[PDB]
């Protein structure tokens, strides 16, 4: 399974 | 950060079958945004997510209930065709940014209150209660007790001050209020807090003591048709004063 | 920015005449991933052309399997057309079975 | 999944408090998530976790193996402690259970238990009965009557005196009611100290 | 032996066209096994691996979500990443992105990763240690400094030991005769006179993708003119290459061609 946030939102970059 | 996330208003009562808008901003740098409902002892329950503009998640969200994401990234989150159950505490929340990327910041939140009519909405009676003498007299302490009395709805911000400022230190103020009529629904509401200062404190006639209730209630633009002032958003004091005695 | 596509054409299989097989045309070692690729019968561009999925290398630059079944031929000549934007023209290269 | 956890704890400040939290069917993707809340304000993270204990600054989070199981450990509650707190088990969405309320208790070792009347304004109609410096295992009961209106226990600190103190107030608009026989529905001490 | 899971994310920024295009593809080994893509039909993670079908709908659902999440993200990275060098809202960009874990037989963790390209560069990769960042950039030090406050580093690092061992786990479970597969190539040897006459040592149908194929000279490696093509798909999940040496027709029993493999018990020696 790919990378989720664990309960936020994504980094950004 | 620096700043957190914001919600407004802070406070809203609306009659059933209208429409209300929430407004809220995310803390600093955050992208994306959450709403949540908090009904009464229950948890939040998640409304929904947007990125960027972008909706990214859907709880189990009424389509009445509808949001929207700015390019600033404030977002709106408006309930249309309101009806009693919809009264709740509206958290929003953010992330995506500054914050984590495992964590939500949370907002304050916004109250709100639907009423099938703003008749039983009603001011509180704020009133206080000078120490006991015998309490004087055994523990060198004094109790100053406030009454906020005959409100709809539970909404109010109970404070005490002391020769003009804010006063903490001393303070206990119910944690919840009481029913004035218990299964009569639509009940006034009463709640009780205490100020304990030392007696020589409360002797000194020269100290000033206010009980303050800040009571959220109706807005000017709320039709306001019966025979009592109209019960809008104010403050309602009651004071004491120092006695020798 | 920016990678020249780097071309083999061959078959699944030994190349058998009268048994069927696939025909292979593997791009890879390009930069961007934009890029068009024919299986070319005879000249012509075959129509059930299917392709992998794009992935890349360690190097970051992009591959892809372009195949098509098809049955070999003594006679019939089979080609890949690549254009990509590291080109002054496409690129054409003939299958040759013992490669 | 979901979470089961306790619906309330007590505790006294100066305690460890530990909060377990069952979740049998926890995913691969999902994890140990505990947020915290006072009354009608915005949730707070406290901590997350995987597999293995994680310690910072605010609390413990013990993990089990089996993942099925985890403990929130407040190292050494005060009384702002007292809040709701909540278990997760996280991917994507936040889904708040009831949580544990917790409530943190001061010890009232100088207990000094009595009734007092209050009057005005003016007067005096109510009158408040003020029944206070009790020890924090005493219960407070709401009254037999419903004309009548009793509090609950009320913890204030008086912190320029290192003084905390366990309050209740109770009043009636009635003729009937006084103070001497205003909390006899609540165990009340029989130290208690009846002024007038 | 060793195993690892990898994603691939590819974004491509386009000049007036709305959203950019985000494909993903997953490989464990040398096996791809799923795959995702914005801009199909209805955007699915979708398999491409009999041994991962068996996953049930919450998976393909939840792992979709995942995958347009991150595509939102990676467009507002392609934003930011534009920004950062001046580039002009106009042109066309990539963002890629690499990472996942490689565990040992154990099946415990042995390294991780975690890394992004802008434009075909070496942007930002996270260390070995799995807790900082090596920007290889002027911007990806604005990146860097921005997750360094975030955090970010602690919860790659807390998927790199967490999810990404325990689906690669079962993975190597589900489909343990096909990745714990070594398939030893088919070999042989063909020649052309032109005629300097060629000689060609191929190698087919060999998994995984790993292999050495050597033309030696009495024993000392002709590399020098061996011409050596890169290893190719064969469109079954095998995998073939050859190696090639132009000589004379003259003492032709001398060329060996050598062949090294995991599926293979011995090195194979091969002569025409």
């Amino acid at each position: 399974a790919p990378r989720g946030p664990h309960g936020g939102a994504a980094s950004g970059l | 950060m620096d700043s957190g996330v914001t919600q407004t208003p802070k406070h809203l009562i609306t009659a059933t079958g209208q429409r209300v808008t929430l407004r809220c901003s995310p803390r600093s740098g955050d992208l994306s945004v959450y709403w949540y409902q908090q009904s009464l002892d229950q948890g939040l329950q998640f409304l929904i997510q947007y990125y960027n503009g972008e909706e990214r998640a859907k709880g189990n969200i009424l389509e009445r209930f509808s949001a929207q994401q700015f390019p600033d990234l404030h977002s709106e989150l408006n309930l249309s065709s309101l009806e009693l159950g919809d009264s709740a505490l509206y958290f929003c929340a953010s992330s995506g940014g500054h914050t984590g990327s495992n964590e939500q910041f949370f907002g304050p939140g916004t109250r709100l209150t639907v009423l099938e009519d703003l008749k039983n909405v009603f001011p509180p009676e704020v009133a206080v209660f000078e120490p006991s003498e015998a309490e004087i007299s055994h523990t060198q302490k004094a109790t100053l007790v406030c009454l906020a009395t005959g409100f709809y709805p539970d909404h109010v911000e109970l404070s005490w001050w002391v020769n003009g400022k804010e006063v903490h230190s001393g303070v206990c103020t119910d944690p919840q209020p009481l029913k004035e009529q218990p299964a009569l629904n639509d009940s006034r509401y009463a709640l009780s807090s205490r100020l304990r200062v030392s007696a020589t404190f409360w002797q000194n006639p020269r100290n000033h003591f206010r009980c303050q209730v800040q009571f959220y209630g109706l807005s000017e633009n709320d039709e306001w048709t019966q025979d009592r002032a109209k019960p809008v958003t104010q403050i309602v004091s009651a004071e004491a004063w120092g006695r020798a005695d | 920015i920016q990678r020249t596509p780097k071309i083999q054409v061959y078959s699944r299989h030994p190349a058998e005449n009268g048994k069927s097989n696939f025909l292979n045309c593997y791009v890879s070692g390009f930069h961007p991933s934009d890029i068009e690729v024919d299986l070319l019968k005879n000249g012509e561009r075959i129509e059930k052309v299917e392709h992998s999925d794009l992935s890349f290398s360690k190097d970051w630059s992009f591959y892809l399997l372009y195949y098509t079944e098809f049955t070999p031929t003594e006679k019939d000549e089979y080609a890949c057309r690549v254009n990509h934007v590291t080109l002054s023209q496409p690129k054409i290269v003939k299958w040759d079975r013992d490669m | 999944a979901k979470t089961t956890q306790p619906i309330s704890m007590d505790s006294y400040e100066g305690q460890e408090v530990n909060i377990t939290c069952s979740h049998n069917n926890i995913a691969t993707n999902d994890y140990i998530t505990w947020y915290q809340q006072f009354p009608s304000q915005g949730p707070r993270f406290i901590i997350q976790g995987y597999k293995t204990k994680v310690t910072n600054e605010v609390a413990s989070l013990f993990i089990p193996a089996d993942r099925k199981s985890s403990t929130l450990s407040l190292p050494r509650v005060s009384l702002s402690d007292t809040a709701v707190y909540y278990c997760l088990v996280v991917d994507q969405k936040l889904v708040f259970g009831t949580g544990t309320r917790l409530l943190v208790s001061p010890n009232i070792q100088n207990p000094d238990p009595a009734v007092y009347q209050l009057r005005d304004s003016k007067s005096s109609d109510k009158s408040v009965c003020l029944f206070t410096d009790f020890d924090s295992q005493t219960n407070v009961s709401q009254s037999k009557d419903s004309d009548v209106y009793i509090t609950d226990k009320c913890v204030l600190d008086m912190r320029s005196m290192d003084f905390k103190s366990n309050s209740a107030v109770a009043w009636s608009n009635k003729s009937d009611f006084a103070c001497a026989n205003a909390f006899n529905n609540s165990i009340i001490p029989e130290d208690t100290f009846f002024p007038s | 032996g060793s195993h690892s899971m990898r994603y691939f994310y590819t974004s491509v920024s386009r000049p007036g066209r709305g959203e950019p295009r985000f494909i993903s593809v997953g490989y464990v080994d040398d096996t791809q096994f799923v795959r995702f893509d914005s801009d199909a039909a209805s955007p699915r993670e979708e398999p491409r691996a009999p041994w991962i079908e068996q996953e049930g709908p919450e998976y393909w659902d939840r792992n979709t979500q995942i995958y347009k999440a991150q595509a939102q993200t990676d467009r507002e990275s392609l934003r930011n990443l534009r920004g950062y060098y001046n580039q002009s809202e106009a042109g066309s960009h990539t963002l890629q992105s690499m990472y996942g874990c490689d565990v040992g037989p154990d099946g415990r963790l042995l390294r991780g990763h975690d890394q992004y390209a802008y434009d075909g560069k070496d942007y930002i990769a996270l260390n070995e240690d799995l807790r900082s960042w090596t920007a290889a950039d002027t911007a990806a030090q604005i990146t860097q400094r921005k997750w360094e406050a975030a955090r970010e580093a602690e919860q790659r690092r807390a998927y790199l030991e967490g999810e990404c061992v325990e689906w690669l786990r079962r993975y190597l479970e589900n489909g343990k005769d096909k990745l714990e597969r070594a398939d030893p190539p088919k070999t042989h040897v063909t020649h052309h006179p032109i005629s300097e006459a060629t000689l060609r040592c191929w190698a087919l149908g060999f998994y995984p993708a790993e292999i050495t194929l050597t033309w030696q000279r009495d024993g000392e490696d002709q590399t020098q003119d061996t011409e050596l093509v890169e290893t190719r798909p064969a469109g079954d999940r095998t995998f073939q290459k050859w190696a090639a040496v132009v000589v004379p027709s003259g003492e032709e029993q001398r060329y060996t061609c050598h062949v090294q493999h995991e599926g293979l018990p011995k090195p194979l020696t091969l002569r025409w």
